[PDB]
RNA sequence: CAUUGGUGAGCAGCGAAGGAUUUGGUGGAUUACUAGCUAAUAGCAAUCUAUUUCAAAGAAUUCAAACUUGGGGGAAUGCCUUGUUGAAUAUUCUUCAAGUGUAACCUCCUCUCAAAUCAGCGAUAUCAAACGUACCCCGUGAAACACCGGGGU
RNA sequence: GUCGACGUACUUCAUAGGAUCAUUUCUAUAGGAAUCGUCACUCUUUGACUCUUCAAAAGAGCCACUGAAUCCAACUUGGUUGAU
RNA sequence: UGACGGAGCCAGCGAGUCUAACCUUGGCCGAGAGGUCUUGGUAAAAACUCCGUCGGGGAACGAGGAAUUCCUAGUAAGCGCAAGUCAUCAGCUUGCGUUGAUUACGUCCCUGCCCUUUGUACACAC
């Protein structure tokens, strides 16, 4: 088959199921298209990894990505976990891995929960 | 108990065989044959001459 | 963690079933003791198997606090945590604080939006003795539970007569010593049982002469805890209440924690019973 | 290319056929007798043929019956006796003590027959030939031969006791 | 044990690698021809008990205070 | 029980941080608790394939 | 609609007198190259024998050694050690005992797993068919809105 | 009140006899069957060898030379008077 | 920080052959019991985004005094959904999700609460 590489997302009870196979540069979640995310003022976080890289790396892979649970603050974070994830991890298996350590720096430079999400875990003191 | 107590590192031999569905569940085929997942095409050429 | 509690709750429930098994031959090995010294007569079954024979020359080397209490009995002191149900009145928050005040080594943390599977994960995270959760009922409370984290029993608790320090007067502010425990007519087996599950709460070796004491009435099947501060006069102690009167009675018995509700029951209150209003501790 | 996990060949202990050991590599249901009922044994009737052991023997010179009339007086009807081989083998292996009762064995009315087995039990002869025919009537005195024999349906056995014998499981006792 | 990326191919035999065979018995002597070689021994206490070669790994490094240099604790000292 | 010899032998099981090779490791009774696959490897990408949990920014 | 499943029919594009897989055998490396053999300061390599024997040198644990034993209990016959009769100018064999002596011997443990598969019992279910209900049609019949049979939804 | 005694109640204590095996012959009994320098054939049992399934995991790795299969592309032959 | 409708889509805990009203008007059948039909009365995901239409109460009451109480991060606060666990709870209780902040995170100045005032726990320093 073709190939393809699969990354996970993770706000409060929202998952992210993101498949990155190479192909035309399109951009899918749920069957719908990126231009009709629905909370419409977080639109722009979830193009928010790709305008830090640049939409050329975006122009050759498919992104395709499942999300449950969660409300609308948590699934659109859940979302640009996953792309930023599944962006990386592609370029770490079939391209470059220079372009994945860039790739990673510009999002570790930018913020942290692109890469890993950090578990808001409680603390007794 | 068993679900608490999964070990969460287990290999059996039948985790290429056996699939599972996106939601979590596993799938078992309604033929339950190992063989008649699908047809080849000198079977479906042959079984629509019949 | 999750691996290493899943381990040692193992290694525990099977030592647990084999000194089950054991306490035929520990009582067995009790009669070779008395026999090997006073009182000729052995019985008849421990008479032929060789096999005890040859067990009593290494087993002659052998010889209470509770099993899930021994190891941090004395070597450490407890810290402890008092929190809310869901969504607290103001009345509980009130309560909470004084339950936290009463008890020494005690914080108080807001629950709200938690997940019980995720606040045990967090005090076995940190590390903490156990943990009292209150329920109520239109501002006074009601329910109380005890549980020991590091898979330690439960013991959830139904409390009645509950008066409070912030009610009557703008009397002080509270002792916050090391408290002296006085236990009162604790008798049966779960009673000794529901002493250490509780006496453990506290920290050890209080002073010879703290000023504060915490009381526990078992007076008619009911644990009545009430705290009093005391001098010595030239001829009689006086004491005087504050803190919360309660009239507490407890209802189950866990050996899990209780975030499984699941676990084995070592004890539950039975109220549709024939004789259940015969006796206590029942 | 080897294999992974190699071992060193060795003796498969529970599983070898070079050992002495490991050297092992139609349901029956006896009827019961067509001449018996549940506990009648219609086929019982004269003239009748007794199975004799030591203890009957040594029991009758005790008790000063001889066998052939003594027979006469308890199941009243004409009956001859018989002694396999193996029992008066064995009987007369008892020795110079009891050479009396083997004079009273040996004689032209009691009546003699042969045997196959490899041994000289008297016990069990007596049982697998009543066992095989359900025919015969059984004489004994001692106690575990007589309950083998009563656990088994449709067999008389007769004792002694007293002054003269006893019959068991005969319907015509007089 | 880890100097080489690529290992020899004339010490594999049809069964065996050539100097993992216990050549300790060919030795003339008796104090090291005894073997008392722990199964497990991996970081033991000793290297009798250890049964094979050991293996090459720096454990603990600082840089020199004063001197532009670097100390680094190997298998083969410091 | 043989074929984690062959698991064993082949490089895929850690203790901690490192992968013993050997299969004669005594493994103690608190170190039992820590003995997972090692990372990367093609012995958990099918663990991880049937759950459809593989996280492959973690390459695993 | 997705198929991130298989099997087949093609196209765009890649495209210098073919191209994909898959595999046996051999050779060279996989540590840094001073040549073969022998009785070796030399000879042979087409050989060392009708030249390879003599001489010289060469003897302490004065008559020394399991540093290599699964554990418990013994050890009759064994074996080891120490005491008990007879050959010779202080002495080889042998008479019999004692060993909290013994890697010869003789017993018990050194196996029965907090473990898995396999078989029986089977639930969650699922596929096909039958049967039952309702509504239509057809067959038999002279006929019975058929009591008789069949088909369809 | 921890026990004593008495009373009472419960539980427990002996089974015999025959046969076989176990001493590199002989378990002690003469009531029992086994002393041979192999030739072949048949039938099962077990193990090894080479592949292989549940089902993969891992390649003492690189390069060169010279061969064996499989599917295409092309050529030939047969083929609608009938190929699979 | 409004009203009116119209779209947009997001959850998690739940599932015992167990799940869940009352009163009344009649008709027919029945020996009754009752059955069947008839009729009327009484009680019983949100948020958010977006699209358009909109611009004092029938005496007490227009966001609540003094005085007090609680609270530090997935917290306060807001929103719905589910269950009713041998105690307690339906005038409610307990869980589970969505949204998710301000302000300290220092100080012993005040109010309290406790400890210490031979360093004895082995060096150096003090």
């Amino acid at each position: 088959a073709v190939p393809s590489v699969q990354t996970f997302g993770k706000k409060k009870s929202a998952t992210a199921v993101a498949h990155v196979k190479a192909g035309k540069g399109l951009i899918k979640v749920n069957g719908s298209p990126i231009t009709l995310v629905e909370p419409e003022i977080l639109r722009f976080k979830v193009y928010e990894p790709l305008l830090l890289v640049g939409l050329d790396k975006f122009s050759n892979i498919d992104i395709r990505v499942r999300v449950t649970g969660g409300g609308h603050v948590s699934q659109v974070y859940a979302i640009r976990q996953a792309i930023a994830k599944g962006l990386v991890a592609y370029h770490q298996k079939y391209v470059d891995e220079q372009s994945k350590n860039e790739l990673k720096k510009a999002f570790t430079s930018y913020d942290r929960t692109l890469l890993i999400a950090d578990s808001r875990r409680p603390e007794p003191k | 108990e068993k679900a608490k107590e999964r070990n969460p590192d287990e290999y059996y031999h039948a985790m290429h065989s056996r699939k599972t569905d996106a939601k979590g569940l596993l799938i078992s085929s309604r033929h339950g044959d190992e063989e008649d997942e699908s047809l080849s095409m000198d079977q479906v050429k042959l079984l629509k001459t019949q | 963690m999750l691996r290493r509690q899943a381990r040692e709750r193992r290694e525990y429930l099977y030592r647990k079933a084999q000194e089950l098994q054991d306490s035929q031959l520990q009582q067995k090995r009790q009669i070779i003791k008395q026999a090997l010294a006073q009182g000729k007569p052995l019985p008849k079954e421990l008479a032929e198997d060789e096999s005890l024979q040859k067990d009593f020359r290494y087993d002659q080397s052998l010889k209470q606090v509770d099993d899930e209490y021994a190891a941090t009995s004395g070597i450490m002191d407890p810290r402890i945590i008092v929190t809310t149900s869901r969504d607290p009145s103001t009345r509980l928050s009130q309560f909470a604080k004084e339950i936290k005040l009463l008890f020494p080594n005690a914080v108080r943390l807001n629950r709200g939006n938690y997940v019980m599977p995720n606040l045990v994960d967090a005090c076995k995270k940190s590390g903490t003795t156990d943990l009292v959760v209150l329920h109520e009922h239109r501002g006074v409370p009601t329910s109380l539970t005890i549980s020991h984290f590091p898979h330690g029993p439960t013991a959830q608790f139904s409390l009645h007569n509950v008066v409070m320090r912030h009610d009557i007067i703008n009397a002080g502010n509270q002792s916050e010593v090391n408290p002296h425990l006085i236990f009162d007519n604790f008798t049966t087996a779960l009673g000794k049982r529901v002493v250490c599950i509780l006496k453990h709460l506290f920290n050890a070796g209080p002073k010879k002469d703290s000023e504060r004491v915490i009381t526990f009435a078992n007076r008619g099947d009911f644990i009545s805890v009430r705290q009093h501060v005391y001098v010595r006069t030239r001829e009689g102690v006086e004491i005087a209440e504050v803190g919360p009167r309660f009239e507490m009675r407890l209802f189950e018995l866990r050996l899990g924690t209780l975030e499984n509700k699941d676990a084995d029951v070592e004890w539950q209150l039975r109220r549709f019973i024939r004789t259940a209003n015969k006796k206590d501790y029942l | 290319t080897r294999k992974f996990g190699l071992v060193k060949r060795t003796l498969n202990t529970k599983k070898d056929q070079r050992l002495k050991k490991n050297q092992e590599n139609t349901r029956n249901i006896p009827q019961v007798s067509s001449a018996l009922f549940f506990q009648y044994n219609q086929a019982i009737k004269p003239p009748y043929q007794v199975l004799i052991d030591t203890n009957f023997i040594n029991f009758s010179i005790q008790k000063k019956v001889d066998i052939v009339r003594g027979m006469m007086d308890c199941l009243l009807a004409k009956c001859n006796p018989l002694i396999t081989d193996c029992v008066m083998a064995e009987l007369e292996k008892l020795g110079p003590k009891y050479r009396i009762a083997l004079k009273l064995a040996r004689d032209p009315r009691i009546k003699r027959l042969s045997c196959s087995h490899k041994g000289t039990y008297a016990d069990d002869c007596l049982v697998h030939r009543v066992l095989q025919h359900k025919c015969y009537i059984v004489a004994t005195n001692d106690a575990g031969l007589k309950q083998r024999i009563r656990k088994i349906p449709g067999i008389p056995l007769m004792s002694v006791g007293g002054h003269a014998y006893v019959i068991e499981k005969l319907p015509d006792v007089f | 044990n880890g100097t080489l990326e690529f290992l020899n191919s004339k010490k594999m035999t049809e069964a065996g690698s050539l100097d993992l065979i216990d050549d300790a018995g060919e030795n003339s002597d008796l104090e090291d021809r005894i073997d008392n070689s722990l199964p497990g021994s991996q970081r033991g206490g000793d290297l009798s008990t250890r049964k094979m070669r050991p293996e090459v790994r720096v454990t603990s490094v600082q840089f020199s205070p004063t001197a532009n240099a670097f100390a680094a604790a190997s298998t083969e000292g410091l | 029980i043989q074929d984690a010899v062959k698991f064993i032998e082949q490089g895929h099981v850690r203790v901690g941080p490192n992968l013993i090779n050997d299969p004669a490791y005594l493994v103690t009774r608190n170190m039992e608790d820590y003995v997972t696959w090692v990372d990367n490897s093609k012995i958990k990408k099918t663990l991880l394939r049937y759950r459809n949990q593989i996280d492959d920014f973690d390459f695993s």
